[PDB]
């Protein structure tokens, strides 16, 4: 919690956050919820930030009655993506709500049908991306991302990862039933380690461009 | 008290004066190693924090 080490210098960024600028596209979404998607959720997450959410219909016209009012463009969007709507990010847009016990404990998800941006282009994003396979991977500038669906079948998720987590994949290693994220690239080269279903290992943060 | 008198000893100043100790010696214990951290408080010490550097 308090700084136990000093170094020689401060961490490139924060998952979630602009690292670059340039041309860059957001959309503002609501959370919806995992509870409410039809072919249940296979794959089950808690709304975190670098996360690629996908589309769930639109909550343009409000009003039950026969002539609707349509106040604003607005879309709604679940952490599950069939189609890809965006990562979200920007974690200084938003509210530390709580943590079920620990309002003030230091966490990164979104409660249900919250407002959030999610980002289809951006000249550099900090995210994490977790490891497809049980084995060590390396991933450079020339990787690709795709991100879990949450209709992912549980024999494809064996590592049980969550519903939106984003995935390196090299270029032809892609793990079954993942949704690639197009034109989607790894801008920072690390490596993660092997890892297991229980223990996992979150992905180091790293620099993706996205579209 | 009657029979402690007896001895000349005053039983309630000497149970008030243990009873004071007594907070004091938990609040000693408390800031030397903290209160229930394993089973998740927050309350730590001056030798249990968990933020301290191992020895």
């Amino acid at each position: 919690m308090f700084q136990k080490q000093v170094y020689r210098q401060y961490t490139p960024g924060f998952p979630g956050d602009l690292i670059e600028d340039g041309p860059k596209r957001a959309r503002p979404g609501r959370i919806m919820s995992l509870s409410a998607v039809n072919p249940a959720a296979t794959a089950t997450g808690p709304n975190r930030i670098s996360r690629a959410f996908g589309y769930a219909g639109d909550v343009s016209a409000l009003g039950e009655g026969q002539p609707k009012t349509i106040a604003a463009r607005a879309s709604e969007v679940v952490i599950g993506g069939a189609n890809f709507f965006g990562v979200l990010g920007h974690p200084k847009h938003y509210a530390l709500f709580g943590s079920a016990g620990d309002s003030l404990a230091p966490s990164y998800d979104l409660p249900d049908g919250a407002e959030g941006e999610f980002f289809d282009m951006a000249t550099g994003l900090v995210v994490e991306i977790f490891n497809g396979a049980a084995t060590a991977l390396d991933l450079d500038y020339g990787d690709l991302v795709a991100y879990v669906p949450n209709n992912l079948p549980t024999a494809d998720n064996a590592l049980g990862l969550p519903a939106g987590a984003l995935v390196g994949f090299k270029a032809g290693s892609m793990p079954t039933g993942l949704v690639q994220i197009p034109n989607a690239r790894i801008v920072n080269a690390i490596s993660l380690p092997a890892q297991s279903a229980g223990n996992l290992v979150a992905g180091v943060t790293i620099v993706q461009l996205t579209q | 008290e009657g029979r402690a008198s007896a001895i000349r000893l005053n039983s309630a100043e000497t149970k008030r004066q243990q009873a004071a100790i007594g907070l004091e010696i938990f609040r000693n214990a408390i800031g030397f190693y903290g209160w229930q951290s394993g089973l998740g408080n927050r309350t730590y010490g001056f030798l249990n924090d968990p933020n301290l550097p191992a020895f």
